[PDB]
């Protein structure tokens, strides 16, 4: 066993009844003085390194050609001047195993952390040396972390796409289904997770040109998509991951759910395609009143009204659907469907739950389209227009397929540096650059939506780490007050940066004029309610930083009205799974699953303590499963009120609790304004 | 939680002896030595004799004392497989490989054999001791049944699997593999029924039932070692057969929800080549906060 | 002289309800009156009860007392069919056609129905009265079993056959015809075993056994009349069904080697209308012609 | 039980030790007296019938509008003047259950046999009343039978395409694979059987964008295609049928074959995807000499030579591939592979066998392309060019995808009418019309090849029926003499009609000038070898008909040289599954499987004796399984020497014969010039 492995395992060997957390630090030293420094490839100077990486097809030469070598040297020197040290063994291990650039045979390390950060910063700046240094300082301080696609692939010749998630709308036609399968394979080839809205597809037993009971429903398309994602599995490196979203009022909703039952037959079971359910407020109202609900056949509704079932408001059209004899429907028990959802989530963690009305009551771009589904991580909530892929030799009507670039603020590092504004603006600029340089030649709706919406996702990580390292319980009202203030600041500065980009470029996102940003409605709660901290401890935490007031929000509203906004969507809180290790941060705004996690790598086992875990903050690092899910819902709703897109909200459940407890948590989330629920992980 | 699932797996595994043509085995049988032919015959007769007890007594007696219509149906299906399918299959293999007089003599020998009789009568004794409405005596019989299905057969199965893994006696080896696949699921199912009884007991009674199971396993295991040397020394295989017995003893224990008794061992590669959260309804007022 | 041919016939008749897709009956079921659906559910529930006890108790207990491994294999197979195939098929039909509450209600109805309880009490009582090595108690239970197979099922079978013959509920009807095909051979087989025992007796003893058989038949018959009226009066068919059960009573007597007891009558013609390859390597000479 | 069914089951009841065959005739009468006439919709006049069928969207207005009502009435009167009577119950039952037009409620019969024949004739003639009457006389004499798609769908508004055999070339790209899946779905939606060539696809473990061990091979593509064919199943009417062809020198050939093994796992086995193997002469030579063969990685060959492995002649390329270090290959035993093919055919009848050099040594259009694969029925053998389907908003390079037009001559009816020439020419004209009226808007290469090649398949059936009713054993040399003469006349008149159509329209098929028809090579064996019957009995059979001599063939060769040929391909012998029942004929040129076949429809049993079966010809109606497969191969080769495309050739084996016998039959077929082997049906 390696020396650093033994040093890392020495953490759990208690001395005087206490964990040896400091041993972890020793491990990193070993991991660098025995493996990383020996396995790294050193050159005489930076010129030889850059030339070797360029000619050997490791780096794209275009982004490096925008800078003179003196500027690149200055950027690299700025990166190395911080003398960044990984405080935990797992941070360095995760970076050098998942994100550091290696040779073709993967026998040596070509990129250090500073090298990777410098390359990403130079790609972000697009020829601006000062901007590149700003990005270097932002990432080496670990205030901002680009998503895994962006951080791993920026400036690389053998790179994939920098966009993490893609959302596709599938129209009710064989041509559209085949095009959706093709685009899903193309985007999984690019490495991104693909989500498909199957609510427009007509249910099982519908007519294909006057011959009835002909359609296979959404389950056949689900099987096709599952095989497509199995085939396109990132060249066999990462399993192809897809998501299917169906409205709960679709007739196939049961069969949909039956794809995830552990007793499902092979002709129905789907195993590589995640499932999500979109629940309008009408379904929750029907379940609450115990009135029997009706699921609908989408094609009959489309024939009668000319629009898809998910294209209009069910809260106002459900009674018209039920009373219409030309609309076909089936009777269901909404409470039984809710119990089935809870049982399925207990068994397998599926489906994702999207509260459609919670998303669309604060959605700023309802004029473009209502949000009808979410992404594979159930945090992207954007307007999408379905595409009409016609026959060959016929022009296709290209719609809008959602796609946003992810980037997370490290809350602990951002607040320690007292740089919410600067970090938010620089992250917005980096995400705007990632969107601008993204061009996908096989997904036309994705390309058009990227060019028009200009949507980005700016997330946050290390919420629980910051709260526990500052002596604040994650479930406490003080923690929710901190989240309210911090994310109001993040939203304020993201809107300010979006408006500044719109002013400097003279262009807004497409159809911005009909948005609530243009009409000023979006700023209502910000121009009437003060989001400054209500607790003295939180206010002290925010000292040295100008917390925006109602007057600052009014000025920002006027600025947006004058100049517009460059981005249709700005903030989305992704799960941030593996890149949180490198940043020494807790995953996303979720509470920690465990204080010390035991992970098996190779034939060895390693223990990763939570960042900053110690004796004095052991009980502030409360495990998520031990927490009240209602207070976690309160925290997520408090954050969500300042996030325009959704938050990947994983439910952390105990084995003792029943499906009724899961249903109660889901209904409280819906009541509190939670937009989406990601996972039901049971301990 | 499990009977309908086992029902499905059982009925979808249905097969008949006639499906496998046996005559082509004579093309490899003729090339075996006398000791190989002798061991095979003796092993086959051992399996036949034990499986008859399971068909006539073991499965029907358990079906009689277990409560539940669906369990009785699954158990009936298993008893049917013993009597209608397995027994005919063993007879077919014998009639193909040996003349009538040789079959009668082998069965006379194995019927008098001390190690075969010891285990056969130990198992049958526990089936005969089941008392109406006494779940303890039923559990003890279920343990005996699991030990037969998941453990005692395997000193015998070894040899056909050994040939099957070498390309010899492939038709009868295919039959044996189908039989073995049935006994595996029988052992798992009866094991779950035994665990159900075990879990209804006090802690002291549980410890007492564990001691019973381990003591019984020990008695059977020590006799298996003697049985093994008696049959397999003449063909030089006893060491490897012993590893296979212990490996299958551990599976039998796991079927009964118990820890493995023996250390993990690798098995002969030729033989290897042959081989819900609680639903609680929404009570209303869960929609209001 | 007969067991082997019954063995072959039974195993070649093997089937599972899942082989028959039932969603095709959905519309002809929807179209029946409430009275018709009620009678149909109850009829099949009465059949389910009979098969439950024939599978759990009747066939296994007769198997236990009948000598000979082949006779036991046939009886074990028949037992499996009763509870693993027949009784279960009715639930497949129920689960397709009826909502859970109607299914729950009909099973509650079997528990409290006095005619169904009486017939179960009488038949199962005779099964449980069998004494080891006592051929007379065994004969009495075999008579009871023949009466269940060849007489008692028929008040139930009438209605699915009546619909099948009109081109209604034909998938359910296909299941029922398969069940009926099985019971016909089960009744003949058990009848032959009963005759074996009867033929061993003195003339005086035979006279008593005929008295037993006829008294039992009459007692079951009188109860079945009341059961038939209770079920069929609401659909207007009681008199027709009564003719059918008398017809089948005569068949049961004949299966027992006795003369017909009821006079012949015209049965509803609708119901009558309701009735691997060997591998050789390639030689170099196979490539030239 | 209906009266006609009792009369049909009375056949098996033997009177005086003989089957009551004549009772079948009575059954037909009953089937028409009790059922057909009662459930046939009658109208006061044909005008009312046509108006009702057109208005209720049963027929098409376009093809009926080309004639005056007097001409349509005259065509219908010509059809009804024959007073055609079905000779067997199964003929009428199959027509009125499969082909007769029924109401939307499927309880009444709108079309009789004469009505359907008249409608198909009017569709064929395209406005010519005399041509329509000629077609009516052709089909009511039952001399020619349009295929099931053409016969069922001609003149019907609610219909699929008239072509049901489609051959697709799949290029080695994700875009091309997705396009192939889409086209397969679209063509299965049209009701056609789709065959895909997977030899150009790179094997498992190949590089994608210079990353190693990334390709899933052709098995993942087969899984995708199998899912696509399961999804597209003719609106839930028939099971989606597809075929995949792989060259035997493709490395995936074992895994390909492993998709049909019973022991294959669920992630390996494809259930609704037929498989065929293309066997070049090089593989047979390697197996014959027992030299170990090499299966090659297609992408390495493409990188080294710039052409696909299946696009070059393996006979001259195999040694260069083996000696090339940059071509990756795996060692195999060709005799073991042949034994595996024989074992798989014994177990399941798969794969289809295509002898590439047997096809291409007589292929007339090798300049366009060599025949690389066959159809789902393994009788279509045409040149195909792969298409380069690029990314979106990029022009695709459309190639040639095979789609030939099926139609079968009834040899008994054709020869008893002494009308080989007239029937062949009229069938060629009808096939040309159906090919010209086919327009598929979702298969670009299929449409392009249909427009360019103008390929049709004119088959024959009732060969064994004709031979048995004329006292000729199917295995006799006289039967082969008759087949030789009859199919040489069929080829002669097909070529003459193609040249006449080319002269009339002034156009040939695309790239005809490079074909062997243009150079006169095709006619070589016809201008030197006389194909007149060598037996007096066969000559008396051909009495009253002019048999083309060598001088006639020289004149035809000169005519083709002067005027060209309209069709790239003319003759292919399809299995003719259900149309053989309606025509009261034996299926294809295959020998009969059973003298009397027992079928189960609903809950009723039915008995179909072979046409013309009696006590006198009971011995001549020898069953196929009892026949010597070498003599069947000899007859099929005798026919194949006059057929430009292939013949659906099913092997009929007994359970006693082993895989050595199957391999011997396959090798004798290869030796005798058999192009394709369809199925290995074991009795
Ligand atoms: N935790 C760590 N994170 C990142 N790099 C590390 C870490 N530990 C060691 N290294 C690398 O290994 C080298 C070993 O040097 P070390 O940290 O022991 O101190 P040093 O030799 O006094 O110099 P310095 O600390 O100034 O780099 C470091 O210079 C650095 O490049
Ligand atoms: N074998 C058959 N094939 C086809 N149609 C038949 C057949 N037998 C009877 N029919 C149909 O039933 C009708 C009655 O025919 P039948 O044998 O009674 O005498 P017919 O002289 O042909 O009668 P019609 O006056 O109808 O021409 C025929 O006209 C035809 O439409
Ligand atoms: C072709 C086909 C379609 N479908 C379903 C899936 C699609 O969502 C739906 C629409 O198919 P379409 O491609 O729209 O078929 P269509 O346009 O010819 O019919 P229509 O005019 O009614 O739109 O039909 C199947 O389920 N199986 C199939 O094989
Ligand atoms: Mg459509
Ligand atoms: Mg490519
Ligand atoms: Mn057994
Ligand atoms: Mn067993
Ligand atoms: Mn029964
Ligand atoms: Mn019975």
């Amino acid at each position: 066993v390696p020396k650093w492995i033994q040093l890392n395992n020495e953490i759990m060997i208690q001395k005087d009844g206490k964990f040896q957390f400091d041993k972890d630090k020793e491990a990193v030293h070993s991991y660098f003085v025995d493996y990383i420094n020996q396995n790294t490839v050193f050159f005489h100077n930076l010129k030889e390194k850059l030339d070797y990486l360029v000619e050997n097809q490791y780096y794209e030469e275009e982004f490096l050609s925008l800078y003179s070598f003196e500027d690149i040297k200055e950027v690299f020197k700025t990166a190395y001047a911080k003398k960044f040290r990984f405080p935990s063994f797992m941070s360095a291990f995760k970076f050098y195993n998942d994100y550091a650039l290696k040779t073709n045979d993967k026998k040596k390390i070509l990129e250090r952390y500073e090298d990777r950060i410098s390359i990403v910063a130079l790609f972000f700046a697009n020829g601006d040396t000062e901007k590149a240094k700003e990005y270097v300082n932002l990432m080496i301080n670990q205030e901002y972390q680009p998503s895994t696609p962006t951080f791993l692939n920026a400036g690389r010749k053998r790179r994939g796409e920098l966009v993490s998630c893609f959302l596709l709308e599938v129209n009710d036609s064989l041509n559209d289904i085949s095009r959706a399968i093709d685009i899903s394979m193309q985007l999984s080839k690019l490495g991104g997770g693909v989500s498909l809205n199957l609510s427009k597809l007509r249910a099982k037993g519908e007519a294909i040109k006057d011959v009835e009971n002909a359609t296979k429903g959404v389950v056949g398309v689900m099987k096709l998509l599952d095989n497509a994602f199995r085939y396109a599995d990132q060249m066999g490196q990462r399993q192809g991951s897809g998501a299917a979203y169906l409205n709960i009022f679709h007739r196939d909703i049961n069969d949909f759910l039956d794809t995830k039952k552990i007793s499902a037959d092979e002709d129905v079971r789907v195993k590589t395609l995640s499932i999500g359910v979109v629940i309008p407020d009408k379904f929750v109202e029907l379940a609450r009143e115990d009135k029997a609900a009706y699921v609908f056949y989408p094609h009959t509704i489309y024939k009668e009204y000319g629009q898809h079932m998910d294209e209009m408001d069910m809260n106002e059209m459900y009674d018209k659907f039920v009373d219409n004899p030309r609309v076909k429907k089936e009777k269901i028990n909404p409470r039984k469907l809710l119990e089935k959802l809870a049982m399925l989530r207990s068994e397998s963690g599926y489906p994702y739950i999207m509260f459609q009305d919670n998303v669309n009551k604060v959605h700023a771009n309802n004029h473009i389209s209502k949000v009808k589904f979410s992404n594979l991580c159930s945090e992207v909530l954007q307007a999408s227009q379905v595409s009409s892929y016609t026959d060959y030799d016929e022009e296709d009507e290209i719609g809008l397929d959602i796609s946003c670039n992810l980037g997370s603020l490290n809350i602990l590092n951002v607040m320690e540096h007292k740089s919410i504004e600067k970090t938010v603006k620089l992250a917005t600029d980096s995400l705007t650059h990632v969107s601008e340089t993204t061009d996908i030649r096989n997904a036309p709706a994705v390309r058009r939506a990227n060019k028009a919406m200009k949507s980005i996702g700016l997330g946050a990580m290390n919420l629980h780490g910051y709260l526990a390292q500052n002596g604040i319980a994650y479930e406490s009202p003080e923690a929710r007050d901190f989240a309210n203030t911090f994310f109001m600041m993040v939203n304020f500065y993201s809107i300010q940066r979006s408006a500044e980009i719109a002013k400097e470029k003279g262009e807004t996102f497409d159809q911005y004029e009909g948005s609530t940003y243009a009409t000023g409605e979006y700023f209502d709660k910000y121009v009437s309610t003060d989001f400054s901290p209500k607790y003295e401890k939180i206010a002290n935490l925010f000292e040295g930083m100008h917390i925006p007031t109602t007057e600052d929000w009014k000025k920002l509203k006027a600025f947006v009205a004058e100049h517009g906004m460059y981005h249709s969507y700005r903030l989305c809180i992704a799960p941030t799974g593996s890149i949180s290790y490198v940043q020494s941060s807790t995953a996303s705004v979720m509470p920690i699953m465990e204080r010390i996690e035991e992970r098996t790598y190779g034939n060895s086992k390693t223990y990763y303590p939570m960042p900053g875990l110690a004796s004095n903050n052991w009980f502030f690092y409360k495990e998520a499963y031990d927490m009240d899910m209602f207070k976690v819902v309160d925290m997520i709703a408090t954050i969500q009120q300042h996030i325009d897109q959704g938050i990947s909200f994983t439910l952390f459940l105990k084995d003792t609790m029943t499906t009724r407890d899961l249903n109660r948590i889901d209904l409280y989330a819906h009541h509190r304004g939670i937009k989406t629920i990601y996972y039901a992980r049971t301990k | 939680d499990f009977t309908q699932m086992f029902y499905n797996q059982n009925v979808k595994q249905f097969w008949l002896p006639e499906e496998i043509a046996l005559n082509g085995d004579l093309l490899t049988w003729k090339y075996l030595g006398k000791n190989e032919q002798d061991t095979y015959m003796k092993v086959l007769a051992g399996l036949t004799l034990l499986d008859t007890e399971q068909g006539n007594t073991g499965m029907p007696i358990v079906a009689e004392h277990v409560d539940g219509h669906q369990r009785k149906a699954v158990l009936n299906f298993m008893a049917m497989m013993e009597n209608a399918v397995h027994a005919k299959s063993y007879s077919n293999i014998f009639m193909t490989l040996a003349p009538t007089e040789t079959i009668n003599e082998v069965f006379e020998w194995v019927k008098q054999n001390k190690y075969l009789q010891k285990k056969a009568q130990m198992i049958v004794g526990l089936y005969k001791a089941i008392q109406k409405d006494d779940e303890i005596s039923l559990f003890k019989a279920m343990v005996a049944s699991v030990y037969l299905e998941s453990f005692l057969f395997y000193s015998g199965f070894y040899y056909p699997l050994y040939f099957y893994g070498q390309g010899k006696l492939m038709q009868s080896g295919e039959i044996i593999n189908l039989i073995l696949r049935d006994e595996a699921i029988h052992g798992v199912y009866v094991g779950l029924l035994a665990q159900e009884i075990y879990n209804k007991q006090t802690e002291e009674k549980k410890a007492e039932l564990r001691e019973f199971a381990i003591d019984l396993l020990n008695q059977l295991y020590e006799n298996e070692l003697e049985y093994t040397e008696d049959l397999y020394d003449q063909v030089g295989l006893s060491h490897d057969v012993k590893k296979f017995i212990r490996y299958n003893a551990n599976k039998a224990l796991m079927n009964l929800g118990f820890d493995p008794y023996f250390e993990e061992e690798d098995i002969n590669p030729i033989v290897l080549n042959g081989l819900k959260a609680t639903v609680e309804p929404l009570k209303d007022d869960d929609f209001y906060f």
